[PDB]
RNA sequence: GGACUCGGUGAAAUUGAAUUGGCUGUAAAGAUGCGGCCUACCCGUAGCAGGACGAAAAGACCCCGUGGAGCUUUACUAUA
RNA sequence: AAGCGAGUUGUCUGGUAGGGGAGCGUUCAGUCCGCGGAGAAGCCAUACCGGAAGGAGUGGUGGAGCCGACUGAAGUGCGGAUGCCGGCAUGAGUAACGAUAAAAGAAGUGAGAAUCUUCUUCGCCGUAAGGACAAGGGUUCCUGGGGAAGGGUCGUCCGCCC
RNA sequence: GUCCGGGAGUGAGGCUGCGAGAGCUAACUUCCGUAGCCGAGAGGGAAACAACCCAGACCAUCAGCUAAGGUCCCUAAAUGA
RNA sequence: UUUAGGAGUGAAAAGCUAACCGAACCUGGAGAUAGCUAGUUCUCCCCGAAAUGUAUUGAGGUACAGCCUCGGAUGUUGACC
RNA sequence: GAGCUGGAGAUACGCUUUGACUCGGGGAUGUCCGAAUGGGGAAACCCACCUCGUAAGAGGUAUCCGCAAGGAUGGGAACUCAGGGAACUGAAACAUCUCAGUACCUGAAGGAGAAGAAAGAGAAUUCGAUUCCGUUAGUAGCGGCGAGCGAACCCGGAUCAGCCCAAAUUCAACCCCUCAAGCCGAAGUGGCUGGAAAGCUACACCUCAGAAGGUGAGAGUCCUGUAGGCGAACGAGCGGUUGACUGUAAGGUCGUUGUUCGUGAAACGAUGACUGAAUCCGCGCGGACCACCGCGCAAGGCUAAAUACUCCCAGUGACCGAUAGCGCAUAGUACCGUGAGGGAAAGGUGAAAAGAACCCCGGGAGGGGAGUGAAAGAGAACCUGAAACCGUGGACUUACAAGCAGUCAUGGCACCUUAUGCGUGUUAUGGCGUGCCUAUUGAAGCAUGAGCCGGCGACUUAGACCUGACGUGCGAGCUUAAGUUGAAAAACGGAGGCGGAGCGAAAGCGAGUCCGAAUAGGGCGGCAUUAGUACGUCGGGCUAGACUCGAAACCAGGUGAGCUA
């Protein structure tokens, strides 16, 4: 029989304590505003790592929209010209490099613009 | 430590052993009987389906 | 010596099986509102149903002192190779040399050998045995 | 004589946590952290009550409770 | 010698009362060759692994032991039960120093002195807030002595304490 | 298609569709059954908001498309015919 | 200074017995028992609901059955067309 | 044994080696109260009256039974009864009832009293002295016929032993034998990191005796135990042969309590008023009575041994750890106070204090030097020493930015325990995004619980109470009580029940079965069949408060009424 936690308890506390990150205040060390702002950092965290697509995916829509209008150019109305070329399929990540080179659409316009007759 | 219920001790409370176990039937006997042929027949352990396991608290050690 | 191992003299041989299962203490685990704290599980006392209903009814029927029920031998491997080892007596082995509340007979028919039986018995279901096998008749009480 | 300058002492009832403005709306409709909009340089102390569904005992007005106590009546009934 | 699956298809759903099922580890006990003075156990922190819980790398400090695999036992584990005690609290330095029935000062002292002391002036009670007897406290009264603390400022005054 | 058993739950729900009952066919009032839903899981649409159109997941990728919803802006998407 | 507990006191209020007496306190009888209700502790892999009916001095009480998991099983009996 | 009498271990003072210092047992000065009792009578306090006597003051005063002295009554923590007697609960409430004869009161003695040798239990035409548990029987009965209480029939041992009202005990010699003071009791050391290391290493010795422990780092050769055995003066204590003694003189009716029996279909304990019969082949009952058997005879007790108890003295256990464990690891201090009656909180410096001379601010507390200290980040309110609150600075950002909080997101200052445009300590700001517990259909709520820290943190524990997974024992299966062994045991053990053919009210029947006038039917040995069972953890349940706690109300006893009267 017998066990006498009076000390164990204690690395517990600290094995979830580990996000005693940049809180508030003294939330690092705190012991309320630690377990408890620790249930604060267990909501979405868990998808806060894939959820986030949708964060950077308010990036090309802006880019990809209508960049260079000097063209013809129109994003949506013209994904079907994307996919009219021999072996589409690819497509952002492509749009991250896009930020690159501008020569991604010169001789990659009229060559899906009227791919149609 | 088992009472057991002497009262519904009495009436069925015999074991069978491998297959269904008995119980009584009971009709309602007594007076202005004059009418009635076939359960005058049909009275003893007259099963009832499977309600036998309330009984046991009634008896079940050296009977 | 005590360079790269852990024991030393085995009693760490496991087992091939089990026995125990996971048990409970209830009220457990910190969770679980659990059955009916309405008069349940603590004390109750009186059976775990409804009560004393059903049992009424019935007009009931006396007699159910000890008097006598008897029990059997079987009737099956006993009278064939079987010579002296069953008179009622030596004959205790499935509680009969127990006095007392008799034994009666009862035993099949047809019957292609003998024994011998210090018998104490004469009843009519062994009718169609009682001599087949063997051993006089002398009625005692 | 208390509310303001200064020396010392300063507790209790209570309480998750305040980057603690509002509308109109919405919500188990009485929302300030919600919606949509507008708006403030942040802080200290004096003073005031609309404010947290103000505080205290888990309404004791009531009902539910095969709860208790208390008094009376020819209530069933014990009884000097 | 205790049973185990890639190759693959549907299921692998999320789960409240529940079913079958794995563990992290502490205390008791087995075997202790043992692990620790370069000092482990007490504890503070560093991105290896683990189904989570957790097991890992090292110092720091600390002072004498401590846990291990195969094993069973034990009051085996919520921060959270308006709980209970122990301590820290905050209301917060504000309200308040008590019946609003005046006081200034010379001077003794010394650590500085506004409330002590030698004292001229003021005023409140004086059928009183006088003195003795009644109950009570028991150490009040003194020769006086020191602030740790108390007299809800404090003080070189107590009837604190000797 | 096919029963015996160790053990549950807690009996007091809501709404849209389906029709009546008490009813100025009024009431997330009340009774009923029948699909779903929330009591046991998140979203887009819906301003955010249990049953409504689409859709219920093994953990990780700033890889693709479908339905709803949108193709002027605050935060996606042709004021194209 | 006797009266006292289920009695006395009493100007009757149903006031008091020592700051609450609808019958003192304290040690003791049992924790009044409780279907009320607060809670009932570390971390989990695959499955899964009732406020419907019958019962009740019986109702947010409780029993059981359709309703969940598991051992065994049902050699053609499934539901759709 | 020769030295010094318990904590403010007390400096000193004083005594030694034919008895100071501690003491074993038979005694003694023994203050007020306790029975104490001269009187008063509210513990620490006041009076008469007789013996004594240099004028002072010394010997003592209270009730009961053979009565004329004396002998006894005191306070008791658990053991038997007796006068003894409710009660919350359950039956899901609810007067017979369960608690039960339990709380409490009062009487007795020994640490043993209580039943215990009889007008008896059983039942085949047997057996003797009480109780306990073992097994049965958890049967018969009981019974608002309800939960429920619950013998005898067969069993073990401690024990299987005699006599009491009218024709043994007392002092002692010897003693197997206990009781404290107490007697000896074993067997080698060096070097390091370091406090001498019992850790690294080295070899012998001690052995029926090698359990705990102290001396700075766990030691058989430093030592107390253990095996070997001893001890008187005083006495008990379990005593063995014997000396002073003499070891053989009432059933019954009516009303009811109990017993298992709530009392009625039943004798049996006994009482309320009535009957004192039988009187010996007469008499007490077999559960009322008839008939026959069985056994015992008015008339009073003793019986040690075990069963059940736990104030003290050694020794012993898979417990706690000084809010843990009894409240007490030197306190139930002070006290709460109206009264019996309720009470803490709190431990720890290293082996050892060596708890410390010497110049400073200061009134001093508190702080310097420096030894002490192996080690003084032990530190003269003292181990290590985590934490809400609380103490300061710094690399970085910030008042013009808005939501308790969030996670990621480009930037932004720092760093680079591996130039490797790669990260560590981070933030203006963006998507937006509402907490946890947890009795809730139901929310994210303002629905409630929450300032924090440290612990307590509950359906389990004994019970053949039962059913069931797995592993195993067996197929003809498995054991209680303790008697012998006895730091394990254990075989010996059929008391015994469960499984077992069944059905039937049962009787009894029968491998087949209750119906009656009986091939047609439900169950069964049966059966295209397990006939099993014991141990363990375990599914639910069970006898118990036994998941804990929160209620005002019912009771026994006891305490003041100085509060209002």
């Amino acid at each position: 029989p017998r066990a006498k936690t009076g000390i164990v308890r204690r690395r517990r506390h600290k094995k979830v304590l580990k996000r005693a990150k940049g809180f508030w205040g003294s939330r690092s060390k705190q012991y309320r505003n630690a377990f408890q702002t620790l249930l604060n950092a267990a909501t979405y965290e868990y998808r806060d790592r894939r959820n986030k697509k949708r964060d950077f995916r308010r990036l090309w829509i802006q880019r990809i929209n209508a960049g260079a209008r000097l063209h013809g150019m129109n994003y949506s109305t013209f994904i079907n010209g994307l996919k009219r070329a021999n072996i589409d399929l690819n497509r952002k990540v492509l749009a991250d490099i896009a930020a690159r080179e501008p020569e991604a659409f010169k001789a990659l316009v009229d060559a899906s613009r009227n791919a149609r007759q | 430590p088992k009472m057991k219920t002497h009262k519904m001790a009495k009436r069925r409370i015999k074991i069978t052993g491998t297959g269904k176990v008995m119980a009584f039937k009971s009709g309602k006997r007594h007076q202005n009987t004059g009418k009635s042929g076939d359960e005058i027949r049909g009275k003893g352990k007259g099963f009832v389906l499977a309600k036998a396991e309330w009984a046991r608290m009634k008896l079940m050690l050296p009977r | 010596h005590d360079l790269k191992p852990t024991p030393g003299s085995r009693k760490d041989r496991k087992r091939v099986g089990r026995g125990p299962g996971g048990t409970d203490k209830t009220a457990g685990r910190g969770h679980k509102g659990q059955k009916s704290r309405s008069g349940a599980g603590k004390g109750a006392f009186f059976e775990g149903g409804r009560s004393r209903l059903i049992a009424r009814l019935p007009k009931r029927g006396f007699n159910n002192v000890g008097t006598t029920y008897e029990v059997v031998k079987l009737s099956q491997l006993q009278d064939l190779e079987d010579t002296t080892f069953d008179r009622d007596t030596l004959e205790a082995y499935r509680l009969v040399r127990r006095k007392n509340r008799p034994v009666k007979l009862l035993a099949s028919g047809e019957i292609s050998r003998a024994v011998t039986v210090h018998v104490d018995a004469a009843s009519a279901a062994a009718i169609k045995a009682v001599e087949a096998a063997g051993g006089r008749v002398v009625l005692p009480e």
